[PDB]
RNA sequence: CUGGGGAUAACAGAGUCGUCUCGGGCGAGAGCCCAUAUCGACCCCGAGGCUUGCUACCUCGCUGUCGGCUCUUCCCAUCCUG
RNA sequence: CGGAGUAGGGGGGCGGUGUAAGCCGUCACCCGAGAGGGGAACAACCCAGACCGGGGUUAAGGCCCCAAAGUGCCGGCUAAGUGUUACUCCAAAGGGUGUCCCUGGCCUUAGACAGCGGCCCGUCGAGGUCAGGGGCCCCGAAAAUGGACGGGGCUUAAGCCGGCCGCCGAGACCCCGGCGCACGGACCGAUUGGUCC
RNA sequence: GCCCGAAAGGGUUGACCCUCCCCGAAGGAAACACGGGCGACCGUGGAGUACGAGGGGAGGUGACCGGGGUUGCACCGUCCGU
């Protein structure tokens, strides 16, 4: 398929109702939350944009995998609460190449649209875990379109990734 | 004619001043072109001047051009740079200059004047090179 | 800045004397004089009660690493001259064994891997090469003389064609002054 | 007489604030002022609508903590 | 056949680079064991304009030609020679 | 009431489409149909809308030489000729603490090693170490005739940041004089008028 | 700068040039006396003076001027119609 610089940018309207789109493709990713979903932990390693973004499925799952692996292999299922925050709704269209005319794209794939810090993805855990997080959050960052950047929240809604950032 | 020493002088100012006089219509002689200096790095500047150097015209080499290897030389053609050499005026400036390597005999024990808005204590950082260095590397005999 | 007027200050030892003229540095002890050119803008070198200050008066980082640097230099001399300097090599052969001369300014190795060419190494001037069995040993007053011939020495068996892991033969410095070499 | 001076503001680059503290020896605060503007101005390119100076108090010698100033002080 | 047209295609030029060619980041892992001697998935960032396409700014009686022979010169993104 | 021309538009800003270049519309400042002063040259980027002859002051921008006017002043940064490019006409993800700065925790009358020995006594004695943030630069970074910050060249700058002080510079603005036009009026006329205000 | 002259153009009924007196638009100095500023500079008085397009006068001088052909220096300038 096509480069994602194509596709990052946020200029074009919103294009998502089914209900009018006709040969819209179905959604390849299909899981958004994983590990234990009710366990109480105490930290949220959030990751946010910088600026705004187009994100493809493919990325996403891509994401999903690399980061599951890493947090079973070191962490354990029963913690680390991994959640996607952000569902692909948007459609992405391509030219079917005659030349330019009736250019009007048909369906190819999905992305989600996120805004100037937004949250796309979540990690809870617990105080002695802090490290595979974090080594999740770099994993993924390396492998979206644009920068992002993590903040480390506590309950009560305070932000603290300064210092515990610092103790360790 | 005014007789400059161009020891320890940096070729760019010197150069402004020496062109300036030539227009205002005095005549210049500069000794020991082979002491001026140059600041910066060296391995940049002597690439600056090979370069120069090796500019031809492709279909006839008669036809040049013809940047200088020896130091007199290129003292002699930075001024021309800050000259209106395409016009009569600029040439007949230029012919009322004249430059030397090392003092000959006929300029000994006399007047030398000296620039004082070229000088290298002036300067704060040491690198620097000298206008003979870069002969001897593009191989000029002196 | 760090702060504003770094001063480092070097003690004479008994029998030297140290001159500061114009940007040169010369020390005389019981043997030999000993000359250096130390100059960077802002950096002066006197004389006090017995001894040598180098000073500046509002540094950066670079300026102390320079300050610093030129004191190191100023010691060595000194203990040079005081005392002298004295590298130690070893030679070792699996087969075909070498023969080390000294012939004037030039060590000359011979029969090197079986090689009918002789190598050659320079001596620097003032420094004193001599040969006991298996060991060589350069002895002066100039650090940087004396390290120099003794590089020379070492590089004088240099091999890039063949593995050195089964082929080691050559002449490998052992101590440098004093310290040992260790992996 | 020279003085000694403690002053205490924030300066914004790209949309985040940040404090400062500085020590400065002078005849008045004019000068203190106009130094502080250049020397953030310099090292963070920042205006100087966007430097804002909260206080600028005289103290001692002795209760500073900026080597060059304490040793020009003795 | 006539009258015209670069208001309009073929071709050289100009623009662009989806495609192409050449690279890189992280690291799934493969390699007795050992991430990086060698090979490097999936995602993400680029260079070039010598591959093909897209467009229609220049040229409709400029020359419209492919290949080969002859003759000169330039680049390195190096097959041999150091 | 009468006489036309115009039915191929473009630059710039906004929108839809398209990988993009472009295509299709929209606003109505400019070019077209617009001299002059600047940006190296440039249809539309900046200043500014033009009868003639003279005298002055400013605009855009600029003041080392080419080239009129500053080798101007104060504080700081850059060592890569980076840069010396408002726009027309400038390569990233990711890395380096290379240097200048703002912060926050743990140590510090003995700490981080450096040595003699099985955490420390005599050792050296003064500041050290972990994290986050910013400014300038560095790596990532390969092309064909001989060559481009416009050129020379420039390194406590003739570069960059934060500010300041004087000068040069248009047909613009002020002033003096002269020509024409439009409207009104007075007077003199063989009749589409004229002298004057 | 070199060269040529008719008198239809002017001029001994006065060409050109030199000095002095008066009025003078917009605009507008410097030296100098004090002071402010780290400084480049500024304020005050000198002074709206000295100057100043131009509008008048008085005396010294005694023969050119305007024009034309060609050409040098500096600044500017990529033909005409479509």
């Amino acid at each position: 398929l096509r480069p994602a610089k194509i596709d990052r940018d946020v200029d074009k309207p919103a294009y998502t109702r089914r209900e009018y789109i006709r040969g819209a493709p179905g959604p390849k990713i299909t899981i958004f939350d994983m590990g234990n979903l009710s366990a109480e932990f105490e930290y949220e390693v959030s990751l946010h944009a910088e600026q705004a973004m187009q994100i493809r499925q493919n990325a996403l799952e891509a994401i999903r995998i690399q980061v599951n692996r890493y947090l079973q292999k070191n962490v354990g299922r029963s913690n680390y609460h991994f959640k996607i925050r952000v569902y692909p709704f948007q459609v992405l269209r391509e030219n079917p190449m005659n030349g330019m005319r009736r250019p009007f794209g048909k369906p190819i794939g999905l992305a989600a649209r996120v805004r100037k810090d937004q949250k796309i993805l979540t990690v809870w855990v617990n105080g002695q875990h802090l490290k595979f997080a974090l080594g999740a959050m770099h994993r993924a960052k390396m492998k979206l379109p644009y920068s992002a950047y993590y903040r480390i929240y506590d309950k009560e809604g305070n932000d603290v990734t300064t210092k515990v950032l610092s103790t360790m | 004619m005014r007789i400059i020493n161009a020891e320890g002088l940096i070729l760019g100012r010197l150069a402004s001043k020496v062109a300036k006089m030539l227009l205002e219509g005095e005549e210049v002689v500069i000794v020991n072109a082979e002491k001026a200096i140059i600041t910066g790095n060296r391995e940049d500047i002597f690439a600056k001047y090979k370069q120069r150097t090796e500019l031809r015209t492709r279909t006839n080499p008669r036809r040049g051009p013809f940047y200088p290897k020896r130091s007199d030389e290129i003292v002699r053609r930075t001024v021309r740079g800050m000259l209106p050499w395409k016009t009569d005026r600029g040439r007949k400036a230029f012919k009322r200059l004249k430059v030397y390597v090392g003092v000959p005999k006929e300029f000994e024990g006399k007047e030398f004047e000296t620039i004082s808005e070229a000088h290298m204590s002036r300067l704060a950082t040491p690198k620097y090179v000298t206008v003979g260095e870069v002969a001897k590397f593009l191989g000029g005999k002196f | 800045p760090v702060d504003a007027w770094i001063r480092e200050e070097i003690e004479i030892p008994e029998g030297v004397e140290v001159t500061v003229e114009g940007n040169t540095v010369k020390v005389k002890g019981p043997k030999g004089e000993l000359q250096r050119e130390l100059k960077y803008p802002g950096v002066q070198i006197f004389t006090e009660d017995g001894k040598v200050v180098i000073y500046k008066e509002f540094p950066r980082k670079k300026d102390v690493a320079i300050v610093r640097t030129f004191k190191a230099h100023i010691n060595n001399m000194i203990k040079g001259v005081t005392e002298g300097f004295k590298y130690r090599l070893k030679v070792v052969y699996s087969h075909f064994p070498m023969t080390v001369k000294v012939q004037g300014d030039e060590v000359v190795i011979e029969n090197f891997l079986g090689e009918k060419n002789p190598r050659r190494a320079k001596i620097l001037p003032g420094v004193t090469v001599k040969v006991k069995g298996s060991e060589i040993e350069v002895e002066g007053i100039d650090k940087e003389a004396v390290g120099q011939t003794a590089a020379n020495i070492e590089q004088a068996t240099r091999i890039t064609k063949w593995d050195r892991r089964v082929f080691q033969d050559g002449i490998y410095i052992v101590e440098k002054a004093g310290k040992p070499i260790k992996f | 007489e020279v003085k000694v001076f403690r002053v205490k503001g924030t300066f914004e680059r790209l949309g985040k604030k940040q404090p400062f503290t500085k020590e400065y020896r002078a005849l008045k605060e004019e000068h203190v002022r106009e130094l502080v503007y250049s020397d953030i101005g310099s090292k963070h390119r920042v205006p100087r609508t966007k430097i804002w100076i909260e206080s600028i108090e005289e103290i001692k010698p002795e209760e500073a903590e900026d080597p060059v100033v304490r040793r020009l002080s003795l």
